[PDB]
């Protein structure tokens, strides 16, 4: 059964970082890769960029790129995106997803940590 | 009287990369076996088709020797049914493989001081290659569903990295010459035979 | 570089005809797939490829590439289908999408 298990809400306060997990199921987690999307309330969903864990490979939108990280742990079988500088630039629901060449692209996605930088 | 052409495989400089694995095809010949059975020089010589000791007293259409280095722990990827990225995106014999693997560490000369590079295996591969194929394709690799245009990117993978062969490596990460002697009778009558 | 979803918001009544397109600005050799979100929170892939769908999507609902556009077309609404569309374009990194267009009742 595919299972994208993500991090639940969360908040902290303006001026800081924040860490949040997507535990993948159901498939050899090196078999795919993986990429992530940050949809705002009030805006349209945005890719971030993604993390194929296999090779160690990581591409981003160039947007993104100066604030994102990602990464995986193999033996947690886990995706791991970190966010720093948390500004008021920097709130949304954050989506995780994976891929392939053969059919299976951005197909199941993770439920939707809504990250909230608000006090 | 003349003897196969066996030290132009079995002993000569520079061995062909497991992608890309040379083949001679020995015929018209007298195929002396007991020279390399009894050589104390190999790891591993494992026959499949018939049992080491009778190679002597049989008679083949061809022998197609097919020679290649690889790692110290992928030797065993060559006996037949194997599976793993040698025996699966490089060589791969056939479930009735009618012949013989034999292997040798040769980190004596396969390997430069400073580490030697020109050794290449494929990684990648769409599907596994059908038995005794060979596929010297370097097509970039495509690894991601946005299509490889692109020389390089993301997912855009070369399908061939290459060895890692050190003086001091492990007996595992070590260059292991190999030579695959498949064994073939068809409707051609027999050459290649064994010494009265 | 990112391809536009023609509307923002679209009304239906229960089996009407509902088409959604994604036109292109340069050509993104026929990469591209359909997604629909749920205003509370479920995404879920639709279309992929040119006119091709996997895993389990609703009924039997495909589009095609309209020359310079790209398109989603569905046989009937549904209760869950009144929600947010979007298409992707995978065809070159980074990944874009369009601004998304919105499924309802009148
Ligand atoms: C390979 O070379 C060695 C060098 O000592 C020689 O003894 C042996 O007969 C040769 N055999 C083959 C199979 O070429």
């Amino acid at each position: 059964e595919v299972q994208l298990q993500q991090s639940g809400p969360e908040l902290v306060k303006p001026g800081a970082s924040v860490r949040i997990s997507c535990k993948t199921s159901g498939y050899t987690f090196t078999e795919y890769s993986m990429f992530w999307v940050k949809q705002s309330h009030g805006q349209s969903l945005e890719w971030i960029g993604g993390i194929n864990p296999n090779d160690d490979s990581t591409t981003y939108k160039q947007n993104f790129k100066g604030k994102a990280t990602l990464t995986v742990d193999k033996s947690s079988s886990t995706a791991f995106m970190e966010l720093r500088s948390l500004t008021s630039e920097d709130s949304a629901v954050y989506y995780c997803t994976r891929d392939r060449y053969d059919g299976r692209v951005v197909d199941f996605w993770g439920q939707g940590t809504t990250l909230t930088v608000s006090s | 009287t003349n003897l196969c052409p066996f030290g132009e495989v079995f002993n000569a400089t520079r061995f062909a990369s497991v992608y890309a694995w040379n083949r001679k095809r020995i015929s018209n010949c007298v195929a002396d076996y007991s020279v390399l059975y009894n050589s104390a020089s190999f790891s591993t010589f494992k026959c499949y088709g018939v049992s080491p000791t009778k190679l002597n007293d049989l008679c083949f259409t061809n022998v197609y020797a097919d020679s290649f280095v690889i790692r110290g722990d992928e030797v065993r990827q060559i006996a037949p049914g194997q599976t793993g990225k040698i025996a699966d995106y490089n060589y791969k014999l056939p479930d009735d493989f009618t012949g013989c693997v034999i292997a040798w560490n040769s980190n004596n000369l396969d390997s430069k001081v400073g580490g030697n590079y020109n050794y290449l295996y494929r990684l990648f591969r769409k599907s596994n290659l059908k038995p005794f194929e060979r596929d010297i394709s370097t097509e970039i690799y495509q690894a991601g569903s946005t299509p490889c245009n692109g020389v390089e990117g993301f997912n855009c993978y070369f399908p061939l990295q290459s060895y890692g062969f050190q003086p001091t490596n492990g007996v595992g990460y070590q260059p292991y010459r190999v030579v695959v002697l498949s064994f073939e009778l068809l409707h051609a009558p027999a050459t290649v035979c064994g010494p009265k | 570089i990112q391809m536009t979803q023609s509307p923002s918001s679209l009304s239906a009544s229960l089996g009407e005809r509902v088409s959604l397109i994604c036109r292109a600005s340069q050509e993104i050799s026929g990469y591209l797939s359909w997604l629909q979100q749920k205003p509370d929170g479920t995404i879920k892939r639709l279309i992929y490829a040119a006119s091709t769908l996997d895993s389990g999507v609703p009924k039997r609902f495909s589009g095609s590439r309209s020359g310079s556009e790209y398109s989603l077309t569905i046989s009937s609404p549904e209760s869950e289908d009144f929600a947010d569309y979007y298409c992707l374009q995978y065809a070159s990194y980074p990944w874009t999408f369009g601004g998304g267009t919105k499924l309802e009742i009148k």
